[PDB]
């Protein structure tokens, strides 16, 4: 029969740390070690929470660590062992078809452009991303990208980029452990208001310990924005890899289930009836398996 | 004033287009502060008056050299992903002209009360009896929201397009692209 398992929990791959922010000056980012972090402040307008840079700063210092785990096709809790074996065979067949080539390149793009800087990148005239490869506590290999050249819409190539792509692909395959400290540097302006992820004093801004921060799941949703294989209209760029391709800004869901392009129909075509989809659709399927989920029937 | 440039906000899965309009308006305000001049117009081509919606495009009316200096200004960095634009082409000839105005409001009675402390030195109860709480103005016009480097408070800038006349009038433009007496073509 080979039905879908009743429980199909998948862990998140590419675990993001809780991204802080901090303030400082451009051309002092080489000495960006003891930079003072911005703080959530209550201001009476009714009182609301605001976060902004001080007077003697124009650059943000969003820092988070990303861990590439591997074993993307392996579920954490699968009800059926035959379905788990068939799905592992299908994911391994995908790996022999391509060894996490395009997915790691697009994830290296979402690292390379500061899409994790959601609203801290729109008003910035100079955005910079620094990625250190921490291995046994030391910087194995450093990278210093530029989000101005690497656009948020097109999907290009660059040599250090491909180096980051092979590193993320080796992490996703399982041939090693990849831990990347990513520090952003956006010239948002002198004392301009920044946008941390907001907690729910009508509205509060989330922090960790005397220092404002961005949520991990915001960084994860920014990293998942590789999906361009949806039936795109009206000139929309990449969307986040979600089940049934939904975006909150447009209020609509691409990859509609009335079409045969949502993630679950592509899974049941790929691993149950052996109807292998296109290369782009299986790229999207493996990206959704990388992000994790609670997949399964009821 | 003869040339126009249409900047259309490319849709974003992260932001509704109102914040893109606000960011573009602040960036063009900074560009107009840095450049100087008052022959630079601002319009809204798909301005629907049904729900006071701004639309999804923006129109800039200026000369050839002024628009060339505007594109040569580095204000456009960081906005190429969210916006797309053509070239500073000329406007069509049979185009009726309308004006654009910034209509502010006295939405805070307490601000005017604090003003009247600084002009007549009256008491708080004299301010409350002279100015009640019903003096707040509700304005049903399209608007963008902005913050300033000089004044850190977040302010709303209402934009209103005037009646469609038949000719243009010689007038200047503000740093926001709004008219202090100027006119822009409509097409």
């Amino acid at each position: 029969i080979l039905s879908t398992a009743s429980v199909l929990a998948f862990e998140r791959k590419l675990d993001p740390s809780d991204a802080l922010m901090s303030a400082g000056a451009w051309a002092q980012r080489d000495a960006s070690q003891e930079w003072p972090a911005v703080t959530v402040r209550e201001k009476s307008v009714q009182t609301v929470d605001v976060a902004n840079l001080p007077s003697d700063a124009d650059t943000l210092k969003v820092r988070f660590t990303l861990r590439v785990l591997g074993g993307a096709g392996t579920p954490s809790a699968c009800n059926d062992a035959a379905y788990r074996d068939k799905l592992l065979q299908t994911v391994a067949t995908y790996v022999n078809d391509q060894g996490f080539a395009e997915l790691a390149r697009r994830y290296a793009h979402n690292l390379a452009n500061a899409r994790f800087l959601w609203r801290n990148r729109v008003g910035a005239e100079a955005v910079e991303v620094r990625i250190n490869h921490i291995r046994q506590g030391e910087v194995a290999r450093a990278w210093r990208f530029d989000a101005l050249a690497i656009g948020l819409r097109d999907f290009k190539a660059d040599a250090e980029l491909d180096a980051l792509a092979e590193l993320i692909a080796s992490g996703l395959s399982g041939s090693g452990h990849v831990l990347l400290e990513v520090v952003a540097f956006a010239r948002i302006g002198d004392g301009q208001e920044v946008f941390p992820s907001q907690e729910l004093k009508s509205k509060t801004l989330y922090s960790v310990r005397d220092a404002a921060a961005i949520h991990s799941q915001k960084i994860g949703n920014a990293l998942r924005t590789i999906d361009t294989w949806y039936p795109d209209e009206d000139g929309l760029g990449p969307i986040a890899v979600e089940p049934y391709g939904s975006v909150t800004s447009q209020g609509k869901a691409y990859r509609q289930p009335k079409q045969k392009l949502d993630f679950y129909t592509l899974l049941d075509n790929w691993v149950l009836r052996d109807e292998a989809p296109a290369v782009e659709q299986q790229h999207y399927v493996i990206a959704n398996l990388i992000r994790g989920g609670v997949f399964g029937e009821a | 004033m003869d040339h126009y440039l249409d900047i259309r906000l490319r849709p974003d899965p992260e932001f509704p287009p109102a914040q893109l309009m606000s960011v573009l308006f602040g960036k063009l305000h900074q560009a107009l502060v840095a450049q100087g001049g008052d022959r630079i117009g601002v319009s809204f081509p798909d301005l629907d008056e049904s729900r006071s919606r701004l639309g999804e495009r923006l129109r800039i009316h200026a000369s050839a050299d002024d628009l060339r200096a505007l594109l040569a200004r580095p204000w456009l960095e960081g906005l190429r992903d969210h916006l797309q634009f053509g070239e500073p082409a000329v406007v069509p000839h049979p185009t009726p002209y309308r004006q654009v105005s910034r209509v502010q409001a006295k939405s805070n009675p307490e601000r005017l009360r604090r003003r009247l402390m600084r002009r007549h030195d009256l008491s708080e109860e004299e301010a409350r009896k002279r100015i009640p709480d019903t003096v707040a103005r509700a304005l049903d016009l399209p608007f963008v929201t902005l913050r300033s480097q000089s004044t850190g408070q977040h302010f709303r800038l209402f934009i209103r397009h005037g009646p469609l006349q038949v000719t243009a009038e010689e007038g200047g433009f503000t740093c926001y692209g709004l008219s202090k007496g100027g006119f822009v073509p409509w097409f």
